[PDB]
């Protein structure tokens, strides 16, 4: 019965309301806001920059969810960074794969 | 909720295998992520029993076997050596163990 | 029965209500991998029976009553088609299936509310022809009605023109607005 | 034999997708076949009154120069003139349509408020209002539709539309749709629609259900997991 | 996010340029709301003008390179907030030409 | 909750419904005394659609939009020859509605996980 | 609260209060339908202490606690010359004081399985 | 936020006269005294009968409808820290605040 207002997974953060029937009569039912917020609690600052600080402060404007910096990675997307991989004398950028499930070329 | 999809309940006779198929969304992230067919211990979450990964367990050691089939987009796990202990609630899933995408499986001997 | 809720089908317009004697314009998706063999297109008989009656087919083979006022135009090619059907004919009211004998077989099915009003482009040849200026953002242009291929012929090729118009100074034509990748209505002269 | 200039508002044309232009003369003598027809100054004199009515019981025997003509002319929308052609009507007159500036232009607000909890208390019936402020040039049609269906114009009731007083070129509307406290309660989406020659697309559906007002309880949750990191 | 520094005497007037997306749904300026901490809007693309503003600012729309300009004016000494200019039906969150007085 | 984004102005409701004579009469009473009229319009009254006798009317009042969240009333009037003493009055405030409560439950443990 | 933990009664009270000229009239109103007399006790004006030209007047109502807790609305009304309507109501149901509790949890290193 | 300050420095032979806003729209008006870091400003005066203990004898008000103002005056003055002396109008105190008057 849940209807899901949002599922934002830049934030982890969904939101989803429901009218909750306690007892058996109008004006008694409940409308809800079931807001559910997963926070990473070890990623960066900069999720695909692997270097950056690590993230403490996790700020989330249920308006600008309602309707720009990511704290999880999406399982769906492909992330990706850049690292030298000095072998030889040949130093070659090459890019790495930070998540590596979502990365496999189709 | 999950789009897993598999056997809501198998059942059997004792020393007689089974085959869970457990359909799964065909993507790439689908297609490349961990099988995982755990046991939803009555306390506790699941221990995983069997993995695509080539993991399995104390148990499952030379009775299971877990195939990945991403073209029909599924996965079956087959058990032999089938036992009266064996039976209870199971999950079939992808990716962590607790985290959702899943389906709940109940097997009775 | 499992439903999957997160499926690679994109959305298809559901209905696609038209103007008596206007035309229309199904967008049938199909899948991008395996491209077209045979794009059939159906009706329906019942709720139970319902055997789709494949108004026309990749040769070309149209039905009785469709003979001419209907076409399928393949393109936009990635991975979908557009069926077109002019002369808005009430009993046409129903659902259409966008059957095609590749893998994956989608039926998408697509409903057609027909309202009987104004029609947005003019009438019948020998040649009138009339889109109105709010629709004529595109390019009103004719086809000669061939059930292998539509090609386009010379007409009044001008600005809105009293509005569009058919000549053929010197069998079943059409005289449609195209956005380009996509089309819009149609015209039928004969 | 009376003479006056009135154009089409938007909400009439948006109903009809074109225009019917109109020069009122009523109260006309009693001639058949009355030959006054709204004249353009362009030269497209619209035909004579189609089926007008010829012998209805009131004396005035109204004869318009109204018909039905072209949606183009107001996709143009110039100043329109009305030159009347009556016998007992000797004196030359033009009267140019009163549209020009019209005004202003501005956007419509349509705010839809779900009703009180006090009369849902009272158990009868639920009055949701549609509201729509700013409206910088009349021109409004407000229809009511729930799941898509158009619903019963009984059911909802418009309003006059009266100016502003935080602006006089403003003009605000209201629309209340009554129905059974069940229906509200059981959830339907009755969701109303504005229709203003300001509108981008030319309308608007602002929308409401008894599941989407203002919430009774929040339950967040925050769980905290140091391996979480890659939302499912 | 830039915050103009402007300063001038009790008749000192203050132009404030603000960037139009060319959207013209509304674009607008917005006084600090120091009392509460949030944002509330003193001109906008509908007349609406704050009645301790009442009639001391005007709004002016170019498309040369898409100006926006609040001008003022007179000037009552009273502490002008940060005039942050934004776009879109939400003020508090839509802000980007930040502007302090 | 839409137009007082805005943060422009907040727009109150009378709304009167079930009058017969049709000569009701709407006031606006703010901080105990009259507003002028001039911020508040009322509408002639119309035939109630889903009955008979009974009749409708609106007034709005609109306002300055932090006035309403400065935490006022606006008291409303409807004053008509039917009701028992002859007026009746309503409040509202920005905490008219009943309360709520909230139930924000933190999970810091490390096994306990979510439900895709 | 005693009178609630009781549960045998409750006796709402309306307080008039520093209104100069002696007679007023209170009556207590429930849904828009007067009460009957025999409910509300109201008492003869009494000169205030601290006001020597005003005086006040309570008016108390007793319904039982169930009704109390079927959360109603018992307005009481006041008629006065000097009150701009000759009459203002005032309206306080079980609901009025209630703030919004927040019932904060804290899940730490527990199980249950349960989904979050 | 206007903030007019009188300071009065007669101290003990001092007395105040302070002219605040006034609205004339027959609502009660009151002259705040924000009490020990409180925030709660409490009324010295108002147009209830209203006289607070301390300011109580020397406080007195009057009125100008025609100037638009309320003029409050303590005539002994007697020093007592003077904080924001806000005058305003409305059934509510603290919000109803309109101009501060230090002294
Ligand atoms: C860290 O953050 C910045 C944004 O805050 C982004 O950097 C750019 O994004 C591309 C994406 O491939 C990088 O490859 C580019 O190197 C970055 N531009 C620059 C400065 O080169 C991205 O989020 C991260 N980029 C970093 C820091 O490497
Ligand atoms: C604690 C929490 O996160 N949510 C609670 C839920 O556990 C409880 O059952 C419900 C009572 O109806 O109130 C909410
Ligand atoms: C908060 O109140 C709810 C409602 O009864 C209660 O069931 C829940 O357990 C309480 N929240 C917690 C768990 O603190
Ligand atoms: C939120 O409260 C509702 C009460 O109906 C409950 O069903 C739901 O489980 C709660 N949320 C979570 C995450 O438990």
């Amino acid at each position: 019965e849940r209807i899901v207002l949002v599922d934002n997974k830049c934030k982890c953060a969904r939101i989803t309301s429901r009218i909750i029937r306690s007892s058996e009569d109008p004006n008694e039912d409940i409308v809800e806001r079931n807001i559910r917020i997963i926070v990473p609690l070890n990623n960066r600052e900069n999720i695909s920059d692997p270097t950056s600080p690590l993230r403490t402060r996790f700020v989330y404007h249920l308006s600008d969810l309602c309707k720009e910096t990511c704290y999880t990675y999406d399982r769906n997307k492909c992330y990706t960074a850049v690292v030298p991989l000095v072998y030889g004398g040949e130093t070659k950028m090459v890019e790495t794969a930070l998540t590596p499930d979502a990365c496999y070329p189709d | 909720k999950s789009p897993i999809f598999g056997p809501e309940e198998v059942n059997s006779v004792e020393g007689n295998s089974v085959s869970i198929t457990c359909y799964y969304p065909p993507t790439s992230v689908n297609r490349h992520t961990r099988k995982y067919w755990c046991r939803q211990g009555a306390r506790g979450g699941c221990i995983t029993l069997i993995s695509s990964e080539g993991y399995v367990s104390s148990k499952y050691a030379g009775r299971a076997n877990l195939t990945n089939f991403p073209e029909n987009g599924t996965f079956v796990v087959n058990i032999a050596q089938l036992s009266q202990d064996d039976s209870g609630r199971y999950k079939c899933g992808l990716g962590i163990n607790s985290r959702g995408l899943s389906f709940d499986v109940s097997l009775e001997v | 029965l499992f439903v999957n809720e997160e499926s690679t089908i994109p959305r298809s317009p559901t209905v696609v209500k038209g103007v008596a004697g206007g035309s229309v314009a199904v967008l049938c998706p199909y899948n991008r991998k395996e491209s077209k063999s045979i794009k059939y297109w159906c009706l329906w008989e019942g709720a139970q029976n319902g055997r789709c009656p494949l108004l026309v087919d990749s040769e070309g083979w149209v039905k009785a009553q469709y003979e001419g006022r209907l076409s399928l135009l393949e393109e936009p090619g990635n991975g979908t088609f557009t069926v077109i059907l002019n002369q808005l004919t009430s009993r046409d009211a129903g659902f259409y299936w966008c059957l095609t004998n590749g893998d994956t077989l989608w039926r998408t099915t697509v409903e057609i509310k027909i309202i009987e009003g104004e029609p947005n482009l003019k009438v019948p040849g020998n040649v009138p022809c009339h889109f109105p200026c709010k629709f004529s953002s595109y390019e009103k242009y004719w086809c000669k009605w061939n059930n292998t291929g539509c090609q386009a012929l010379p007409s009044q090729d001008e600005g809105p023109s009293k509005s569009r118009l058919v000549s053929l100074t010197l069998g079943w034509y059409w005289c449609g607005v195209k956005q380009g990748h996509f089309y819009g209505e149609t015209a039928a002269v004969y | 034999i009376r003479v006056f200039a009135i154009p089409p508002s938007f909400a009439s044309i948006f109903l009809t997708k074109s225009t019917k232009l109109t020069c009122l003369v009523t109260d006309l003598t009693t001639y058949d076949s009355v030959t006054i027809s709204w004249t353009r100054q362009n030269g497209e004199a619209v035909k004579t009154h189609t089926n007008i009515s010829e012998s209805h019981p009131n004396a005035t025997f109204s004869a318009v120069g109204e018909a039905s003509i072209c949606e183009d002319d107001w996709n143009s929308g110039e100043r329109f003139t009305c030159t009347v052609t009556h016998t007992d009507l000797p004196s030359p007159l033009k009267q140019t349509i009163s549209r020009p500036k019209g005004v202003a232009l501005h956007r419509p607000d349509v705010y839809l408020l779900p009703p009180a909890r006090e009369q849902l208390n009272l158990r009868e019936s639920a009055t949701i209002t549609c509201l729509v402020t700013g409206f910088s040039p009349a021109d409004v049609f407000v229809q009511w539709m729930q799941r898509g269906q158009p619903l019963s114009p009984e059911k909802y009731v418009t309003s006059a539309p009266m100016p502003e007083p935080q602006a006089p070129g403003r003009y605000f509307a209201h629309s209340i749709l009554t129905v059974s406290e069940e229906e509200w309660n059981t959830g339907e989406t009755y969701t109303c629609v504005v229709a203003h020659e300001a509108l981008p697309n030319r309308v608007t559906e602002r929308t409401v259900d008894k599941s989407t007002g203002k919430p009774t309880l929040y339950n967040v949750s925050l769980v905290m997991s140091d391996t979480a990191g890659t939302c499912y | 996010l830039p915050e103009v520094k402007v300063e001038g005497e009790l008749g000192g007037s203050v132009t404030i340029k603000c960037p139009l997306p060319e959207m013209h749904v509304r674009i607008y300026l917005c006084r600090e709301m120091a009392g509460s901490g949030t944002c509330g809007t003193v001109v906008s693309t509908t007349n609406f003008i704050k009645a301790e503003y009442k009639g001391r600012v005007t709004l002016k729309q170019y498309p040369r390179k898409n100006l926006f300009l609040v001008e003022v004016t007179q000037l009552t000494e009273s502490d002008s907030g940060v005039y942050a200019c934004g776009a879109g039906m939400n003020t508090d969150r839509g802000k980007t030409q930040k502007v302090t007085l």
